[PDB]
């Protein structure tokens, strides 16, 4: 009732986007270029992840758009309202109550079941574009399977530092195939993309790109038999909730250098806090 | 013991209000009207209708104070407006030669058919800012003189002529629409024009300085610029015939750029083509000076220059999704810098001795 | 006495990459050949020795005149009118844009040769010497191919007569015929022009076959002095052996 | 106690400035600069050169015969300019016929990337005419021109010989009473 | 009078606006023969800063500053440099550090001039702050 | 036979005449004051500041005026009278750890000393066209908390007293002015600081977007963008001592880039830095990005794209300077087009007799 | 000079450090004198360097001939002469000979130019090897060393393109033997009129922060070859007014038929020359 269109999109727009996400689930890993529209975000604040949940998004699902992992972070209440004004579908802080996730930086701690959708937010939708900036080449490089160059910069990270310098977006093989970067999540994360019964969706509006990994996928992040893949570690658990086994995030109360660590995923401290 | 406060949405509500009245300013001055924009600021809403994308000057004025001046701000509110509206029709290919003139001015020649109309401009002006503005006055009479328009051939058709430069041919190929389809790289010239009058101002203008400066130099003469109104037609379904819908204030500008010597024929001067709306003469030059750098393939010149890479210029062009993405950095990346910390942290430490 | 003297020429920068300790001399019209791993440094020595690169410390001494003792503008003559670097990728020794004969012909118009039929007939001259052929002399190296942008660069840096070329390992990315016809030329050019040559290699095959004396480095300093057929054949200290049998 | 400077700074430093870009131009060629009616003593042409040129970028290193207090004191009020006390800092050196073989030699001539950067030497002489007779020819000089100052013999060494390889070099301006006379670095020399 | 307390009264007429300033002194009405020895001169200052905030110094940009310098009868001499264009403010402002420098001023003005403006001026800081702080994200408590 | 006249000055005359009624617009609309131009419009008033390198909003409105809006007229409007002023004094170094905060926002932590101050800003705005501002509206009431200001340290302090980042020391090293002698490349930061700032902010983005999408990857994070407004103080030869002359409206912007391993010393944070006049940030996060991107020699980094390249930044990031040399093409040429045909005829001739 | 504005618009500081840059590039000359050159009114690329140049030799007593393209009623021109009518108040001529300070754009008047006068140009690029190498890092040394050979190849690829020399207008001159630099762009129809003239000659780049000159008398020669001798533009017609053939003429097309007439580009010189 807000005077636009159901979702704020277009109909041919919404065809389009569709005719992109059936093309990318059928190419598991493979940016399906797409024609993108100029939303009211900007650019780089998730405007393909927007797009993606107005082309899936229905009267009847439940929306939860977090950022960081907390739902109440200005940019995910800023999609959230927007699309709530739009749409006007039930939107919720759970995750298990939800049918459709959009994510920025995390997935969520809570497992994802059959029937959820998950977007994804990607600002580089190319796990060679900091190797090589030029797109003519990567695109090369994805169709002939060439990427040894990326085993090339995680020895010289190796070599540089003895560890994988990356930390986030870390590049994964999906289905055998195809090397991709998630969104810019933490390795902590990647894990979780492994034989995920949710259909997982990444949408890059700025650099017009859209990929998918169906449910029950490889998902296996690049290591090396020397070089097992590690995960994130601290040795405090969660100030609020008491959890060891999420992404904690660093908050500092006073200039004197106090500081605590509280779960980013705000839904999952939440949940176990009240147990 | 700490508990989480839900907290964004009153303080989103909070700085946008205070956006909003920061915009209005001081509330004794009365609001200035989208119409004065549109009439005193034009050179303002001349360059954000051409990077927005719609020629439509109220819109654009409108975007202009919505945005509080920024024209960054301005340009995207006016994309984003373009998705919103609905393509009634496609005009029929613009005719410049009907253009009627308000300004045309050859650097080629002394003096050409129809004359160096100068036309409105702050060209031969003294900058010194003007102290009477402070205060409004009064502007002066404009004197007149004949008022009928001497025919004004294009200075490259009298090149053409001569055979000193070649007719752009039409072989009917169907333009690019990158709005359609992202882009792909090489881009016929179509996609490249289209991308380049999309681009940014200030950084055509210095792709082109850094052309002239010899970063791979295309010896620019400004052949031509005409500003001035030209028809628009669409031929409806509905209709057989096509319609004229009005006039659009556009200015051209076609730059003779250093001659070649082709195999099999006669040695001729390259071109280059910029065309913008309003008033706005330095958008449609670098436009054009990009335009001819970006012909380097279809010369096979060597891309000595950056302004000469296509997928550099084109790729960082587009003034809306430069500004977003630089200012995507203002979002929350906590968890990326936790996931850096953390890797810091022990490498710091694998080394402490 | 020897046209270039090499005393403990020492430069590292960083722990262990970069050469140290490096002595020898080399006399007019014979060819020295450098042979070592990749890691050996030896491509440090070739710029420190191609006035190109300040050694941290030691002494250079080409004829009777310490090399960087000399002014930049003197070195900077020096290396574009007696002597010749012949880089791995022509593309860095060619100018890209000028023509064949341009390239060529620019060492002479820097010596002010100023006339316009004298430098073009030099350069279809020069372009005869190297076999490429001369109606292509306007052509640009973009549109030569590998072997011939090598035998380019070499008529180039030969057009002044230098008495004394360095060979970054030119033949680099050449396959085994187009390698094998250049070393022969190479070899006519050396033995037909009395200019000594210090080829660097990272092969045993192309020292063997262009070099006289031959040098081993490992790991940033001389390891033996050698010598054509006696270190390729008799490698005496372990590390030859090890290399030699590599290569076997 | 300051001393005083022109009377009309601008039209007056305008007017120096021509004649000493006259001089420059044409070596050889000697003008007055009449503006300031007394110089600084210790002479006219040098006071009106340093008060057209000289300010707060140009350091200004006075020889010890000219280095008098009041003359420092007038030149920090008037030019701004600092003053350095060794030749190597000068911008201007302001010397007389004393000037010996080492303080000549210490002048910056600049860089051959950076000609530019070097000094310009202010020399006072007895008289303009009646010392050895020089001919110069180069550049600003139609044929060749015969002028006979009288300066002294570090100075002939450094314009006969010119140790310092052009571009680099220091522009002479040999300054008597009113009457003002330059040398280039760029203008060949020879005794008669 | 020190100093601290010369460079707090000049602070406080220099952050003061021009009309309010000259609202004050017309009410006060307060009558000092004075003579302009330099006339309010309108100029640039240039703005200097340091790279990360701490850092090596550099330049960055310049700001309209206008100077003014007053001489009373006695002898004292007043002088103001506040950042603007207006050199009727300039002038009031050196008129009063100069009136500021002598006993028979000092004490009254402290008191009727300068600690109202600078109340004034702390009162709009106050209330700008207040409706600013309405921004903040809150995310903890206790 | 024809007999040359004299039209140059008349013509001129006319064109500034008509240029001038063209900026006045419709006489029935008033005439917008200086003062609501600096109210409304401040976002357009904050970039001619930074680029015209004078931090008065009234002198910056009124060029904007005169300009007719356009912000390369106006900035070269500025940057033209700035040459009028006299130098008065020079500032003592701004001190930023003093500023009344007006936006504070960091994207490395969750919540910092001082919390997230978002201010006044159109961040998480949805920019729809606002069609009511073609209509007068009513000023919006602005919801009001405790007026005190919490202690805000810079969050870089916060790094550095961990040990992670690298704290900024003065040597003491005296500034270099490019407004007092040109440019000498290889530049000192202070001098490529002191260009960034006064560059286009256009171009600027640009290079930074590069920067961001590969081409010279630095890895930046938003460690801290700051605005509000610092105290000038100066030290005249008058009074010994420091006097407070006025504040102005700063925006601060820290980027937390790649950190490297320096031989010795543990792994660090590298930092970018920028400061811009008035309330717009995105023109600071360039100047940080590209200020990192141009450190590339200290750390020895190999220049991969452009935006490394000392040389071909800095050459071409003034505005006056690109503006006017694109611009100078629209000037006549005609002595050189008349040298260029004359050869070009010659070679026609000679291939096709 | 009633405007307001210090004699000749510039502060005594600029002009001073413009009066020192000249006095080093007289005394160095063909040598490129990097000076601080501020923002003048008229846009950078618009003669702002000749402006500060004119400005700062300019005296009450000198008579001003400001012309671009070589006629004195140019657009730029008549600004440039109306801004300095408003701020010096100086006198103006449009004859060669009566002026004393000539600021000339793209070209050289006919008339030769006799002592004591000074003619000031407007270079837009004043380093002749910027086309060919773009970086200033490397012209510079390239400067310092005098290895201008990259000068010389590109003369020889041009002959060999296209059997002639492709350069028409800013043509290399080297000055005084050691120096090599970049006129105007003049046609190299006026190189000929730089060797051993009378007058002083200013070139300033305001944009590009240079200042150069030539003093009187001094040995200009352009680059070329012994078999492909410098020569100069051609036309078959004479100028359409005058009737002169000695020159240099521009193009003024009546009519799209074609027609077209070729007349002086010096306008003074065409003037002196008709009523003759
Ligand atoms: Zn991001
Ligand atoms: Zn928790
Ligand atoms: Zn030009
Ligand atoms: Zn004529």
């Amino acid at each position: 009732l807000s005077g636009y269109n159901f979702a704020y999109l277009d109909e041919q727009t919404k065809r389009m986007i569709r005719r992109a996400i059936l093309k990318a689930v059928a190419i598991p890993g493979y940016q399906v270029p797409f024609g993108g529209r100029e939303m009211p975000m900007p650019y780089g604040w998730g405007t393909g992840g927007i797009q993606l949940t107005a082309s899936v998004i229905g009267e009847s699902d439940v929306l939860k758009v977090i950022d960081q992992g907390a739902d109440d972070t200005t940019n995910a209440v800023s999609i959230r309202n927007f699309f709530k004004r739009v749409t006007g579908v039930n939107t919720t802080e759970r995750t298990d109550d939800a049918t459709v996730i959009q994510t920025r930086h995390r997935i969520p701690e809570t497992p994802l079941t059959e029937d959820q959708i998950i977007i994804f937010q990607v600002p580089i939708p190319e796990p060679l574009r900091f190797i090589e900036p030029r797109e003519t080449e990567t695109r090369t490089m994805h169709a002939l399977e060439e990427y040894g160059v990326m085993q090339v910069k995680l020895y010289e990270d190796i070599a540089r530092f003895g560890h994988i310098a990356t930390t986030y977006a870390y590049p994964v093989k999906v289905n055998g195939r195809y090397v991709m970067d998630p969104s810019p999540i933490p390795k902590f994360d990647n894990p979780k993309m492994d034989m995920m019964p949710a259909l997982q969706l990444f949408g890059a509006g700025r650099e017009k790109r859209i990929y998918a990994v169906p449910p029950f996928t490889r998902v296996e992040s690049l290591d090396f038999d020397d070089h097992p893949f590690t995960v994130q570690q601290w040795d405090e658990p969660c100030a609020i909730c008491g959890s060891t086994h999420s992404y904690l995030d660093e908050v500092v109360l006073d200039d004197a250098g106090n500081r605590m660590f509280v779960c980013s995923d705000t839904d999952y401290c939440r949940q176990q806090s009240e147990a | 013991m700490y508990v989480a406060v839900k907290g964004g949405e009153k303080a989103i509500d909070a700085a946008h209000a205070l956006q909003e009245s920061r915009r209005r300013g001081d509330t004794d001055l009365p609001e200035l009207s989208v119409a004065q924009i549109e009439q005193q600021l034009n050179l303002a809403v001349d360059r954000v209708m051409t990077e927005g994308g719609i020629a439509d000057r109220e819109l654009a004025a409108l975007a202009l104070k919505q945005a509080s001046g920024d024209n960054v701000e301005a340009i995207f509110l006016l994309r984003a407006y373009r998705t919103t509206l609905a393509k009634l029709a496609v005009s029929e290919p613009l005719d410049t030669t009907g253009m009627r003139l308000e300004r045309r001015i050859s650097a080629v020649y002394k003096d050409i058919p129809g004359g160096q109309l100068l036309g409105p401009t702050y060209d031969y002006t003294h900058r010194l800012l003007d102290f009477t503005l402070l205060a409004n006055g009064e502007a002066p009479t404009l004197t007149t003189a004949d008022s009928e328009q001497q025919p004004s051939p294009h200075v490259f058709s009298l090149l053409a002529r001569q055979g000193l430069a070649k007719f752009e041919e039409d072989s009917g190929a169907q333009p690019d629409d990158i709005t359609r389809t992202p882009p792909v790289y090489p881009c016929s010239r179509s996609s490249r024009l289209q991308q380049l009058m999309r681009g940014d101002e200030g950084y055509l203008l210095a792709l082109a300085y850094s052309t002239q400066r010899g970063y791979g130099r295309n010896h620019p003469f400004a052949g031509e610029i005409r500003s001035g109104y030209i028809d628009v037609s669409i031929v409806p379904e509905e209709l057989g015939f096509a319609v004229n819908v009005g006039e659009l204030l556009m200015t051209e500008c076609e730059m003779v750029n250093g001659f070649i010597d082709p195999p099999g024929e006669p040695p001729h001067f390259t071109r280059g083509y910029g065309l913008v709306f309003g008033m706005s003469e330095r958008k449609a030059m670098a436009m054009a000076l990009v335009d001819r750098a970006l012909q380097a393939p279809e010369y096979g010149e060597h891309a000595t220059g950056p302004a000469q890479d296509e997928e550099f210029v084109l790729a960082h062009a587009d003034n809306v999704e430069v500004a977003g993405f630089v200012s995507h950095l203002k979002l929350p990346h906590y968890v990326d810098f936790q996931a850096e910390l953390e890797l810091l942290k022990r490498l710091q430490q694998e080394q402490n001795h | 006495q020897p046209l270039l003297s090499v005393n403990n020429l020492t430069h590292l920068y960083a722990p262990g990459k970069g050469f140290s300790d490096v002595s020898f001399d080399l006399w007019p019209g014979e060819v020295l050949g450098i042979v070592g791993e990749s890691g050996s440094g030896k491509t440090t020595l070739l710029k420190s020795i191609s006035a190109r690169l300040t050694p941290q410390q030691g002494e250079i001494h080409y004829e009777n005149r310490s090399l960087y003792a000399m002014s930049e503008a003197d070195r900077r003559r020096l290396l574009r009118t007696e002597w010749g670097v012949v880089h791995q990728h022509p593309l860095d020794g060619l100018r890209r844009q000028v023509s064949a004969g341009g390239n060529i012909g620019e060492r002479l118009m820097a010596t002010g040769a100023r006339h316009y039929g004298d430098i073009r007939a030099t350069a279809q001259k020069w372009l005869e010497e190297v076999e490429i052929p001369a109606n292509r002399i306007d052509d640009l190296p973009t549109t030569f191919s590998g072997g011939m942008q090598q035998r380019l660069q070499i008529a180039r840096n030969l057009v002044t007569h230098p008495k004394l070329v360095f060979m970054d390992e030119p033949t680099g990315g050449l396959d085994v015929s187009v390698q094998a016809r250049l070393l022969d030329l190479l070899r006519g050019l050396v033995v037909e022009l009395n200019l000594a040559v210090v080829i660097v290699t990272h092969d045993l095959g192309a020292a063997r076959l262009l070099a006289d004396r031959l040098l081993v480095m490992k790991q940033g300093q001389v390891v033996e002095s050698g010598l054509t057929d006696r270190v390729l054949d008799d490698p005496h200290h372990p590390y030859t052996q090890l290399l030699v049998s590599s290569v076997l | 106690t300051l001393e005083t400077a022109f009377m009309l700074p601008v039209q007056d430093a305008q007017h120096s400035f021509r004649r000493l870009l006259k001089a420059m131009s044409e070596p050889g060629v000697i003008v007055a600069l009449h503006q300031l009616k007394r110089g600084w003593q210790p002479n006219i042409a040098t006071t009106s050169v340093l008060l057209t040129l000289a300010d707060n970028d140009t350091p200004v290193w006075l020889s010890t015969p000219l280095n008098n207090d009041i003359v420092n004191q007038s030149l920090r009020f008037h030019t701004n300019a600092p003053l350095v006390s060794q030749p190597e800092q000068a911008t201007f050196a302001v010397t007389d016929e004393a000037i010996s073989s080492e303080q000549l030699n210490a002048l910056s001539t600049g860089t051959a990337v950076a000609p530019e950067a070097g000094a310009t030497l202010i020399l006072q002489v007895a008289s303009l005419s009646g010392g050895r007779m020089l001919r110069l020819t180069g550049a600003g000089i139609a044929e060749e021109r015969m002028i006979a100052p009288r300066l002294p013999e570090c100075i002939l060494h450094e314009l006969t010989e010119r140790p310092h390889p052009f571009p680099l070099g220091i522009d002479l301006i040999l300054t008597c009473g009113e009457r003002l006379l330059a040398i280039p670095r760029t203008t060949h020399v020879e005794v008669c | 009078a020190d100093t601290a307390t010369r460079q707090h009264w000049m602070s406080v007429l220099a952050h003061s606006q021009p009309a309010e300033l000259a609202a004050r002194l017309n009410a006060l009405n307060i009558t000092a023969d004075y003579e302009v020895i330099r006339a309010a001169e309108t100029g640039l200052v240039q703005i200097q800063a340091r790279m990360g905030g701490t850092g090596e110094r550099f330049f960055a940009g310049d700001a309209t500053l206008t100077r003014a310098a007053v001489r009373l009868t006695d002898g004292t001499l007043g002088y103001s440099w506040v950042q603007g264009r207006d050199k009727q403010h300039a002038e009031r402002c050196a008129l009063i550090d100069a009136l500021m420098q002598q006993s028979r001023h000092f004490q009254n003005l402290s008191e009727t001039l300068i600690a109202p403006l600078d109340a004034d001026r702390m009162a709009r800081i106050a209330a700008r702050q207040a409706e600013v702080n309405a921004s903040r994200v809150d995310f903890f408590t206790m």
